């Protein structure tokens, strides 16, 4: 079979990959690395008016996650950005101009969900690139489907990316997994080739 | 002054998940 | 022995489980998922008046963790809620009404502790369910002991849960592991069967 | 070769170690455990004036990380403290007086970095111990080099620590990996033997 | 009052990484 | 205005751990 040394090697390398943001690819949409949401170019946030923050017994305001959370690595149930219905979009100014080669979308696992369902997850989606920051018409980079029966983190590689570069990318959600009120986005990542 | 604590209460059901 | 494919399979599944909040069970006490502490129904917080926050050289206030931290997934030394002495309690409004089937309690590991001791950890505890939100007398669901010599995360399944459902649960700490001043609670989780 | 039981054992123990702050050693420089930066004894923070925070369309201030972040466990690209040039220093009041036996320095991985380079990482560094809190002359504990080609987390054990104890430690960065503008520090840890 | 949201925009290039 | 920084100092020993 396998030697003990081979087992240690397999385990070490699997934990290395796990530690590298799970997938081992630089994320040009990570906010701490220099990416940001373009607030006016995102869907309206679905607000429930339920999470009330108070201080000294004084009600202050209701807390809802803004689109910024999709560019942050804190994926736990409820740490997601929600928009109303099954169609929505977010636009991100990447940390650098890149040739985009892949995107990653993740959702919470079924095992951490009541009744093992994730109907608020995005389903069909499309990625668009915008040449400059204030331009109206994007270029389609690819169309993909987040599989509710797949792994929580799903990476999608473009079949044949052109040589075009972009610093502005749109995540366009076309359908969801059936939730009748909203769609929840946990984390979106963009991968590719920077200047060198 | 007194140690402040931000209190979070759910008053209208579940947040989006 | 085992094949290389079998090793990869074992490793993959262990990392899957690790990624699912370590234990692969939905947590109805997680604050981001919709749970909250009932502040007036918790023990007084032990305050040390040591962690002083300042701005522009102006002392502002002392920072202590409130009971909310036991419903958050950020377990590192000192990220715990403390009450005075070895007896205390916290009451949580769960995110949904459930038939409770298990609870999880975790503490920091001995390996991350000075002198390899965790004397502030809870020891004997009891779980109570409350039928409605403002009711005086809880129903005992079970009594358990957090083992200081066990794994940091310990899940306890009720032997024979009734069909009763609850949205309010009390964690009642009866003893600690010997700390003479306080008991520290890092994270408490509640698992069970929601409506479907 | 190896048995299935041996594989499960190897995997279990590797994940245990991973869960214990990756290295299984108590960190006397962790802020939540009681450590703090001595602000007046650190290099000036390099500020870029780029991360603008706004509210209701009103620009508030620019966000930069202070030295406190090196005592926090949130290592993601950009969650680092930066000083200008390749020489700098930070002084930490440890959570307890210890005989220091090792330090740990970590940086982000090449796999999460544009062009697979980490030129802002510290290179040569030195650790000094200070007998009391307001004393001018430190005692050299050791000199080490963070290897840009090594693992992201690197622990360095002192060859022969004396019986001296310290509660104040300086991390002195002597060179970096070539970045022409700044050096970035992600997380610094101090390990050793407390009183018992 | 209205749900506040702190907005973060990068206006002068990359932060230190 | 000037970049604010919240400073944390331990002035009365260890926090609960
Ligand atoms: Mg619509
Ligand atoms: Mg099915
Ligand atoms: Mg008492
Ligand atoms: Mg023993
Ligand atoms: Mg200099
Ligand atoms: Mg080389």
């Amino acid at each position: 079979g396998v030697t003990e040394e081979q087992v240690h090697h397999i385990v070490k390398q699997a934990l290395q990959r796990y530690s590298e943001d799970r997938i081992g690819l630089a994320d040009y949409a990570l906010e701490s690395g220099g990416a940001s949401v373009i607030s006016t170019r995102c869907s309206e946030t679905y607000e429930t008016k339920t999470a009330l923050l108070s201080l000294f017994g004084i009600p202050l305001w209701y807390h809802s996650q803004s689109p910024r959370v999709i560019l942050q690595p804190d994926v736990h149930p409820g740490n997601c950005w929600a928009f109303q219905g099954p169609q929505g979009f977010a636009v991100v100014r990447l940390s650098a101009r890149i040739r985009p080669t892949a995107v990653t979308l993740e959702h919470v696992p079924k095992a951490l969900s009541p009744n093992s369902t994730i109907s608020s997850a995005p389903k069909d989606f499309a990625i668009f690139g915008f040449d400059e920051d204030l331009q109206q018409e994007g270029t389609l980079l690819g169309k993909f489907t987040y599989d509710q029966d797949g792994e929580p983190i799903q990476t999608f590689h473009f079949q044949a990316p052109t040589m075009a570069t972009y610093q502005v990318v749109e995540l366009r959600i076309l359908t969801n997994w059936g939730h009748p009120e909203y769609t929840c986005i946990y984390r979106f990542r963009v991968h590719g080739e920077p200047a060198h | 002054p007194r140690t402040p604590y931000l209190v979070l209460s759910y008053v209208n059901g579940l947040p989006p998940v």
